[PDB]
DNA sequence: ATTGGCACGAAA
DNA sequence: TTTCGTGCCAATTT
């Protein structure tokens, strides 16, 4: 079952893998991510919601008021997208958010409500999404790119031993929030832990502690293991664990029950501590040395004196032993600090800490951060608290918080978004077990430590940002008392918010024009991915680790689409099936094995989710019941590829392309080609340049069809019918009566875009595919766009190509081209350019566009009309007038000179001057539109009237096939119930159609009365004037349209990264010919074949060839006419050849009619679709060339075309695809002798919009230096640049034929003088 | 003048950032100097003097000290400091280098048909390169009266100015220059021809020089004036006068591919060919066989040659002899100078060899017989590979037959080491040196095995025998002949890819066994794609 | 070429001489050169004799 | 930084016109002379006795000054 | 980010 | 009272 688009030009598939999953829409992360910000959500997140709950209610000081927030709702926008285009405004929509102020009263109980006002206001224009996601924002399209950052939470790193000498590792924590304060924690190499605030100057990690309100002995009961001590009256007798001495040395006598288990000297076994543990041993008696360094946990006081005997954390010697043993102690608690396992690095970081109290702490942290100006209490508390502990300034998002937990393997996944004190205990805890050497670091790079983040994110965290400040002003303003009269209207301004949101989305870093050289060019624009911009990386400080391919980019990232430059590794494309979580993590989809079979429910997992199971490769064979084949499946585990048995494997890829981009899935045969060739191709098949005509490529890969629908470049049908109306701007259709609603009369119209200026000044412009009368339905194509050829993807032309050396001719990447693919107009280009001429208001009267030049003469104002302006359809060229407009010059006093002048040439000429629009030197073409935007309350000339006229019509026409088709419709009914009467056989039909009557009557007139109004509107709508700028009257736009044709300096290329230049154009008889004395059309180097190798283009030409000679048996079949029998069985042959393949055509469905139409489509070849993966084999491109009655081997004998003789060996013959890339050598050539130059440093100017130099940098003056030529580099530096006098001397002296030079000094050199002296310093010439 | 104002549309003046600095400046010394007259009270007078202080820093050096001050945008204004240093500073922008007139810039495509001293120029930006001398020479003949009829007569482009430009870019030297400049030799001097379009023709030998390709590179161009400079273009800067690397003495006009790949095609025999065994008067008598279809080119043949070599007072003398050689060697040898020996060509010329009679011939008889030499070399090797009628196809790609089994002995040998080491008598990294020692000999038995495949074929005698040759494969040829392609390429062309790294730089013991011929599965080809990517990310970074 | 000139009100220490790291004027007076900022910007006294 | 470009005015086009021409010394600042004491609109704003008295030099007769002018006036623009 | 000079703090 | 180490600042990156 083919749809009617398709089954006109079947796409034969050589495909064998059936398909699971279809390819999703390609434009979702666009559209989703401007929902989720737009639309209403009861709850209080995702969008506008979360903003304003984030920032309401907003109360004062006093407490008397506050504002409270209730809904928000956006209007409807006044001009559509194809208005707001034309005229060059906005796309948006007004928000109006209802607001309430309520009066609180005083010496009463909580807050009496004295009054309550609610109103609405208007808060801005916000800019909408259009159903291609994209936004106008000045008559032009833009795209926002989506941002790979890094996500909030908590992440432990280290240092390789780079940051010492020894090469030891310092680990290290930091804490991101998505807003606030970063807080890092990190080792030194006297293993000391230290903690940093905000990137500052380090201190000690017990300063936080100490601030959050603990003691010494709660830190260390909190970070050690209690050991008591029990004097039982001899020598300090221990109770005994056997496991806090593995892995230690005895250095004293150990023994129990009479036996010695452990010597003097000898280091405690793993079987020392089973028989420890075996025989329960507890009591141990030490001697007074071996507490010669342990240290105290807790404070001990004698009884007798009160006073402290010693402090916290602190070693006990022999004195203080027995001090505390003559003071009546028994029990003594110290701390476990093993060397191997639980490192004493908390008791250190004590020691060196000063700070022993609650305050000082705050104090020192205060210092730290505010340095310059003496401490303050409440100051420093203030600032502690809304450091980490405020709602206000700091934020640990959902996403934050979960990654926190996750990162803490705590259960709890929601939280709050701040800090604790448990939280910062628990990240010091994991980051002493790492030291310890139980965990491990995380890695940056890993997908599931990055994040994604839209348009809808940054849109709302923008309106924050103007929140808070019209928050702050509402604050500053609700001081005074005036709560009696003052309304929310005027309580607020929308002047921030609007700001901010349009500097937003129009001058942000990852807001672009988007590019829009063919469809494939928006597809891959629209779903970019960008590790840079506000929050991201530097290109210049990214390095090497993050510019890499990571495992986790698998099925999610592209690994072969990226540009080559300082870009590299930081712009990425998305994949064909990724996706995004609810916390903006990429996920991709897999289908679950069960009990050995690979089923058809589909899981989207994450990075994280992916590593911990076994998921097999989707180049594994399986059976018509779905088991493995192979007993050893090829499986990704953890990151890393290894041999699996039938029975350890969880999931299975979708697809053979999920793991490429769209661009990179275009590519036919991409697994025989290198993965540099293949990127350099996946980035040159964006720039291709639409052409006169569009041409499938006849050799796909079947996603064609996506991309071009997916992309709105097409008219696709929203609803089904048949076609009432074509013409070649517009498109009827006439709805079914099962998809009509109710009261409405069913009709469809489409006006197609018609030769429209594009951002690269291209041309955009639409062609019916539809016949009149034909059945359409929901989803069919109507209309191409440009670069779509029936709604495929079309993007260059199959050319006819042969690979052999020609004399040179294509000798480095050179490329000879035939003339009669000049002839042919294949190549040629349409290319629109606009230029505008402003009229203003100034001091001396208004500026005029007017017909009345004095000066110049009759001839050149022949192609303006009476208004000033050039006719559509003129020829313009260089120098030509196109807008005629006048400048006043005023001076009151009259000499008799001007007397006697304005006497001879009239008054006219003087008082005036000339301004008129030219065309720019170079520039020529046919001008095909002309707008005009007046200011409101000027008068308009004749051409906007025409103009208004013109728009009127269309609307006209429009509302009157509705109203008429209505119309008709109720003098049926009218018909029917009047010939229900007197059954007028003649009467009704010799009377005109003037004629429960009443009641139809009536309607009639409502339905007039309607349709009035509406015409009415759209006049009001049309009239309307402009509000261009402050002192612009008139704004005129003129369109130039010119066609480029093929010539040497031409950049071509190819789909495999076969890029090169024209070289030279061959008649046709020089060109090699076959047996049959069919010419060539380009000739191809093969030396640039088996080194780049990319031998993904050689199996391409075999294809095209082979199709070719398919689409060539059909046509001579076509020629003489045969019965419809044996064409179709000739194509079911065609279409049945394969091995195995998943395509099913079944031509006995089809009917003579539609056979023959599919014939006709496929006389010029049959296309043929080979996935990336999934393609062809050699035997069946050998089979079908059999088919074709073309040699195996796809090489045939040759002639030269100069000689006649034959080339001595065969040469590989066939078609290939082939683009023209938007680097023409019209727009690459300049030249330049004298021109104009700089005011300051008064040398020539860059750039060849102004006639500029070429630059001679350092390189070019090291490499004069290095062949000693003196005057070649002088004659550069003085005479050529800045040396004004110079200039004209050398140039007065080449046109009297003395080429003779006076050096002269350059002028930069005085004003770098003059600017030394400008700084105090006297330098100075002398001798 | 050095700081001026900023004139745009609608008459806003605006101001520059010196201006801005000046004006804080000058406000608030002319406050300070009233409050000094006023006899203010100090405490307000000195936050004056600071403020005065601040601002005099900021116009000297804004940044150094404190917060830079900014404009309206944010951004700090630029000071004296900013225009004096840096790399957008006066030094290395306006004085080290500049932009200079008498330039331009477009395009380049190869001219096969071009000297070694020539370029091809387009005339319509010849027109513009030249037009004081156009002037000068209209005026001169008196064509024009004046400077304007001159002017007037260019504008209009009339057909006497085509012949004025010809005879005045006759003999005059013009720079061709290639960005980036990492030695002298992107710059060389060249006389022009003038050609119709809009690109410009390159000489191929000096590609080389210029490290320049024919897929969107563009150069820029440069026209002398004074009679120094063209004498210096001339006598200094001339392609011609570059023959030897000042770096290390090599020849810098190394003929490569197309010509390589013509003259090694040339310079072959066959075993059995068409005009095999016939005696020949010479070479000339060859050239005429083989245009007539009665030789092939690479038969085996006895040709009469007469060689001339230098006396010992520097005098030339011939010697004739019979020579066993082939019909292209015979005819090739009419463009040797008579300097040389005839053994320098009676052999199959690759790269190598072709430098070697380059270099001989440099040696020996001196640089202009060189040039010539070099011109009548390219234009050989372009004209018969262009008649040999080289091709690739896929079938020129032959896999040899034994690569499946030994790629299942070296399967059956690492399964046989897994086994054991779930035994437990290894551990992990000798298991791991083991797996990838036997794929490292699996891949060198694959590749041996392909390049004994490839090197050779079976031809059929004279008498009706076996023997065995040279392989004609285009690819065996492009790769042995020195054109294009190395060993390794035509390894992963047709035998297995081998073992790839990652990208820290550990290597994944499993290799990719399938090559370039065959198609990659998923998996492999994103296994290559680290190699790939680091290899780009280091190119784009060094 | 023509320059002009501006009388200052009080004398203003040039920053060259004084922010680059061998700072001239500290070295010459040999003070540190955060006792020289402070004098210069108003936060602290000097005594001259 | 902002810069701009040099314009090239009436009298710019004029004494461009006059190095190209074959002057003599004398006549070249005759030439400069006349040059400098155009207006906007092509007229010469001073009576030729001001030139000659401008050029300083007492060996200069009102007839060298005619034929310069004469010579400066078939310049482009024409009159 | 990386390197080198300079002021500062702890130790012989 | 000298001497080496550690933290800070300024320079650089087609
Ligand atoms: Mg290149």
């Amino acid at each position: 079952v083919y749809s009617y688009t398709e089954k006109k030009r079947i796409r034969k598939d050589f495909g064998k893998r059936p398909q699971v999953l279809d390819v999703p829409y390609l434009l979702s992360i666009q559209l989703d991510s401007f929902q989720k910000f737009i639309e209403q959500d009861p709850e209080g997140q995702y969008g506008l919601e979360a903003a304003f709950r984030s920032v309401f209610p907003i109360q004062s000081y006093s407490g008397n008021s506050e504002l409270q927030y209730v809904s928000y709702r956006l209007g409807e926008p006044v001009f559509d997208v194809q208005e707001c285009q034309i005229r060059g405004v906005t796309y948006s929509a007004p928000l109006r958010v209802k607001l309430r102020l309520v009066i609180y009263e005083r010496e009463a109980p909580e807050g009496t409500v004295k009054d309550i006002k609610e109103q609405e206001v208007y808060m801005g224009e916000i800019p909408l999404m259009t159903d291609n996601g994209t936004f106008v924002i000045n008559g032009t399209e833009r795209v926002i790119v989506s941002q790979l950052h890094r996500s909030p939470g908590v992440f432990f790193d280290s240092d390789k031993g780079k940051t010492h000498s020894s090469g030891k590792v310092l680990y290290n924590a930091r804490i991101i929030p998505y807003r606030g304060s970063w807080l890092d924690f990190e080792f030194d190499p006297k293993d000391n832990l230290f903690v940093r605030i905000d990137r500052r100057r380090k201190l000690p990690a017990t300063i936080i502690l100490r601030a959050l309100n603990y003691t010494t002995e709660q830190i260390l009961d909190l970070f050690f293991e209690k050991v008591i001590f029990e004097i039982r009256d001899n020598k300090l007798q221990m109770e005994l664990v056997p496991e806090r001495l593995r892995g230690e040395t005895a250095s004293f006598d150990i023994e129990a029950n009479g036996k010695v288990y452990v010597e003097k000297g000898r280091r405690i076994t793993a079987r020392h501590i089973r028989q420890l543990e075996k025989d329960d041993v507890k009591l141990i008696e030490v001697p007074v040395e071996y507490i010669a360094g342990k240290v105290v946990a807790k404070d001990y006081i004698d009884e007798s004196t009160g006073e402290l005997i010693c402090a916290a954390n602190m070693e006990l010697s022999l004195d203080l032993l027995a001090k505390l043993s003559q003071s009546g102690h028994k029990r003594i608690e110290t701390l476990f600090t093993n060397d191997l396992d639980h490192g004493p690095y908390i008791s250190e970081t004590l020691r060196v800490d000063p700070t022993n109290d609650r305050l000082s702490a705050l104090v020192e942290i205060y210092r730290m951060m505010r340095p310059g100006e003496p401490p303050t209490r409440e100051a420093a508390e203030s600032l502690f608290e809304n450091l980490f502990f405020s709602e206000d300034r700091y934020d640990l998002s959902a996403v934050g918080r979960m990654k926190f937990n996750r990162s803490l393997l705590r259960e709890e996944i929601e939280g709050s978004g701040i800090l604790s004190k448990d939280d910062i205990i628990d990240v010091m805890k994991k980051l002493i077990d790492i030291r310890n050497g139980k965990g491990e670091v995380d890695d940056i790079d890993h997908l599931g430590n990055r994040r994604i983040r839209s348009v809808g994110e940054m849109a709302e965290n923008q309106f924050r940002v103007g929140l808070v400040r019209v928050e702050r002003a509402v604050k500053e303003r609700l001081s005074l008392g005036d709560l009696d009269t003052l309304m929310p209207q005027d309580m607020i301004n929308a002047k921030p918010i609007s700001a901010a949101v349009k500097e937003f989305f129009g001058s942000s870093q990852l807001s672009q024009f988007m590019d829009q050289n063919n469809p494939l060019s928006e597809i891959t624009h629209k779903r970019r991915i960008s590790a840079l911009g506000p929050g991201g990386l530097t290109r210049e400080r990214a390095g090497f680790e993050v510019r890499d391919v990571h495992p986790t980019h698998y099925g999610r990232v592209c690994p072969i689409e990226t540009p080559e430059g300082p870009n590299i590794g930081l712009i990425n494309s998305l994949s064909v099936y990724a996706q995004t979580n609810e916390y903006g993590f990429l996920e991709t989809p897999y289908r679950k094995v069960t009990d050995g079979v690979v089923t058809d429910e589909i899981h989207y997992l994450s990075a994280i989710e992916e590593g911990n199971y076994v998921i097999a490769q989707a180049n594994s064979n399986l059976d018509e019941e779905g088991h493995f084949v192979e007993d050893l499946v090829t499986c990704r585990s953890k990151g890393e590829s290894s041999l699996f048995s039938r029975d350890q494997v969880d999931y299975m890829d979708v697809s053979t392309q999920q793991v490429v981009s769209v661009g990179a899935s275009l590519i036919p045969f991409l697994e025989h080609d290198d993965a540099n060739r293949a990127l350099m191709g996946a980035n040159m098949q964006r720039q291709a340049v639409p052409t006169l005509r569009a041409d499938k490529p006849l050799v796909g890969t079947g996603m064609e069809r996506a991309v071009a629908v997916d992309s709105g470049v097409t008219a696709v049908a929203k609803r089904g019918g048949v076609v009432q109306y074509v013409d070649a701007s517009r498109i009827v259709i006439k709805v079914n009566e099962d998809e009509m609603y109710p009261g409405e009369a069913g009709i469809d119209i489409y006006n197609l875009t018609k030769y429209t200026r594009s951002n690269q000044n291209t041309c955009i412009n639409q062609m019916p595919c539809v016949s009149l009368g034909e059945p359409v339905e929901r989803g069919d194509v109507l209309a191409d766009g440009p670069s779509t050829d029936l709604g495929e993807l079309a993007l260059g032309q199959n050319m006819r190509v042969a690979f052999m050396p020609w004399n040179g001719y294509n000798f480095e990447d050179s490329i000879l081209v035939s003339e009669r693919v000049v002839q042919e107009d294949r190549f040629t280009t349409i290319h629109i350019q606009e230029l505008a001429c402003v009229s203003r208001d100034t001091k001396l009267g208004p500026e005029e566009i007017t017909a009345d030049i004095p000066n110049v003469g009759e001839a050149a104002l022949s192609k303006l009309d009476e208004s000033g302006i050039v006719y559509i359809g003129a020829e313009v060229t260089g120098g030509d007038i196109l807008v005629g407009k006048v400048t006043p010059k005023g001076e009151t006093q009259l000499t008799p000179e001007e007397k006697l002048l304005r006497a001879i040439f009239g008054e006219k000429a003087s008082d005036v001057k000339d301004s008129s629009l030219r065309v720019p030197n170079g520039v020529s073409g046919t001008v095909i539109d002309v707008q005009v935007f007046t200011r409101d309350g000027v008068e308009k000339d004749k051409r906007a009237l025409e103009i208004e006229e013109m728009q009127l019509k269309q609307a006209k026409k429009d509302l009157s096939e509705e109203l008429q088709i209505l119309e008709a419709g109720l003098f049926s009914r009218i018909r029917a119930v009047l010939v229900a009467g007197g059954v007028e056989a003649e009467k009704l039909d010799k009377l005109p159609r003037d004629r429960q009557l009443e009641q139809l009557a009536e309607q009639y007139d409502e339905l007039k009365h309607e349709f009035e109004k509406k015409l009415e509107a759209k006049r009001r709508k049309i009239t309307q004037g402009d509000d261009l700028a402050p002192g612009v009257l008139k704004i005129v736009k003129v369109y130039l349209a010119v066609k480029r044709r093929i010539q040497p300096g031409d950049k071509m290329a190819g789909r495999h990264g076969n890029k090169g230049v024209i070289s030279k154009i061959n008649p046709i008889e020089d060109m090699p010919y076959d047996e049959n004395g069919t010419p060539v059309d380009i000739v191809l180097n093969p030396l640039g074949v088996p080194s780049r190798m990319n031998i993904g283009q050689i199996l391409e030409t075999h294809l095209g060839m082979a199709a070719k000679g398919i689409g060539d048996k059909i046509n001579a079949m076509l020629k003489q006419q045969q019965e419809v029998a044996k064409l179709r069985e000739f194509i079911q042959r065609a279409y049945d050849l394969g091995a195995d393949v998943r395509q099913k055509v079944d031509l006995s469905t089809f009917s003579d009619e539609e056979v023959m139409r599919l014939a006709e489509n496929l006389r010029k070849g049959m296309p043929i679709a080979t996935p990336v993966f999934d393609g062809a084999k050699e035997a069946e491109i050998k089979e079908l060339l059999k088919l074709g009655d073309l040699p195996t081997s796809g090489q045939i004998r040759l002639y030269d075309g100069r000689t006649g003789e034959q080339f001595e060996r065969p040469v590989t013959v066939g078609y290939m695809y082939m683009l023209k890339l938007n680097h023409l050598v019209d727009d690459k050539m300049h030249a330049r002798s004298t021109g104009s130059y700089s005011l300051v440093t008064q040398q020539p100017l860059g750039g060849k919009a102004q006639f500029g130099g070429q630059r001679f940098g350092e390189m070019e003056v090291w490499a004069l230096e290095a062949y000693g030529a003196a005057y070649t580099l002088q004659e550069m530096l003085t005479v050529k640049s800045d040396d004004v006098n110079g200039r004209t001397k050398m140039y007065k002296n080449i046109v009297d034929g003395n080429h003779q030079m006076e050096p002269g000094m350059p002028e930069s050199f005085n004003v770098l003088l003059k600017e030394i002296r400008s700084l105090g310093i006297n330098i100075e010439l002398e001798d | 003048d050095l700081r001026p104002l900023v004139p745009l549309d609608g008459g806003r003046f605006a101001t520059s950032d010196l201006n801005d600095l000046y004006r804080r400046v000058i406000n608030r010394n002319n406050r300070l100097k009233r409050l000094l007259d006023l006899a203010a009270p100090d405490i307000i007078v000195r936050n004056e003097k600071r403020m005065l202080q601040e601002a005099v820093d900021a116009l000297l050096d804004n940044g150094r000290r404190g917060r830079a001050i900014t404009g309206s945008n944010k951004r700090p204004l630029k000071s004296l400091a900013d225009m004096i240093k840096g790399k957008q500073g006066r030094f290395r922008q306006n004085l080290l280098g500049k932009r200079v007139d008498y330039s331009g810039r477009s395009v380049i495509t190869v001219g096969p048909y071009l000297r070694l001293h020539q370029c091809g120029l387009p005339k319509k930006m010849a027109l513009e390169l030249f037009k004081p001398f156009i002037y000068g020479k209209l005026e001169l003949r008196g064509l024009a009266t004046t400077i304007k009829a001159a002017k007037k007569m260019v504008e209009r482009e009339e057909a006497v100015v085509w012949d004025i430009l010809d005879e005045v870019i006759r003999e005059h030297p013009v720079l061709l220059n290639r960005a980036p400049t990492l030695h002298r030799l992107g710059i060389q001097a060249f006389e022009p021809v003038l050609i119709e379009g809009k690109a410009i023709q390159l000489h191929p030998l000096v590609c080389a020089a210029y490290n320049a390709d024919f897929d969107g590179d563009q150069m820029a161009v440069h026209v002398p004036l004074t009679l120094e400079a063209q004498l210096e273009a001339r006598a200094l800067m001339m392609s011609t006068n570059n023959i030897l690397s000042p770096a290390n003495g090599e020849p810098i006009i190394v003929p490569s591919q197309d010509v390589v790949l013509g003259l090694y095609y040339m310079t072959r025999d066959c075993v059995n060919a068409k005009g095999e065994g016939m005696v020949l008067t010479g070479p000339k008598e060859a050239e005429r066989l083989y245009r007539s279809g009665l030789a092939s080119l690479h038969a085996r043949v006895k040709v009469r040659i007469t060689e001339y070599e230098k006396d010992a007072n520097g005098e030339l003398v011939a010697k004739t002899s019979l020579k066993d050689t082939t019909v292209g060697r015979a005819i090739l040898w009419m463009i040797v100078p008579k300097g040389l020996p005839y053994s320098i060509v009676n052999q199959a010329l690759g790269k190598k060899a072709i430098s070697k009679m380059l270099n001989t011939c440099y040696r020996i008889l001196g640089l202009k017989p060189t040039v010539i030499f070099a011109d009548q070399i390219m234009y050989t090797g372009f004209a018969y590979a262009a008649r040999s009628g080289a091709s690739v196809g896929i079938d020129d790609m032959v896999i040899p037959e034994k690569k499946h089994e030994i790629i299942s002995e070296a399967e059956a040998e690492v399964a046989e080491i897994q086994e054991q080491f779930q035994s437990g008598l290894v551990t992990a990294g000798e298991r791991y040196n083991k797996v990838i020692d036997i794929w490292a000999a699996a891949n060198d038995r694959v590749s041996k095995a392909m390049m004994d495949n490839l090197q050779t074929e079976t031809v059929i005698n004279r008498d009706g025998q076996e023997e065995k040759q040279v392989s004609f494969n285009s690819i065996y040829m492009m790769a042995d002949s020195g054109a294009r392609g190395s060993a390794a390429q035509i390894r992963q062309l047709a035998g297995m890819r081998g073992l790839m790294a990652k990208p820290d730089g550990s290597i994944i013991e499993t290799p990719i066994t399938a090559n370039f011929r065959e198609g990659l599965n998923v998996l492999q080809y994103f296994i290559s794609t680290h190699g790939a990517r680091k290899g780009l990310a280091d190119t784009a970074l060094k | 070429e023509r320059m002009g000139h501006i009388e200052l009100a009080s004398p203003t220490a040039h920053i060259w001489f004084l922010k680059s790291l061998p700072s001239r004027i500290g070295l010459l007076l040999d003070m540190p050169l955060r006792d020289i900022e402070r004098v210069l910007y108003f936060e602290s006294y000097v005594v001259i004799e | 930084v902002y810069q701009g470009e040099t314009t090239q005015t009436l009298q710019d086009y004029l004494m461009w016109q006059v190095e190209l021409t074959p002057f003599s010394d004398t006549d070249r600042a005759i030439a400069t002379s006349i040059v400098d004491a155009v207006d906007e609109t092509g007229y010469l704003t001073v009576p030729l006795e001001d030139i000659l008295e401008s050029i300083g030099d007492e060996e200069i007769d009102i007839d060298e000054v005619e034929a310069v002018l004469k010579r400066i006036q078939r310049f482009d623009p024409v009159g």
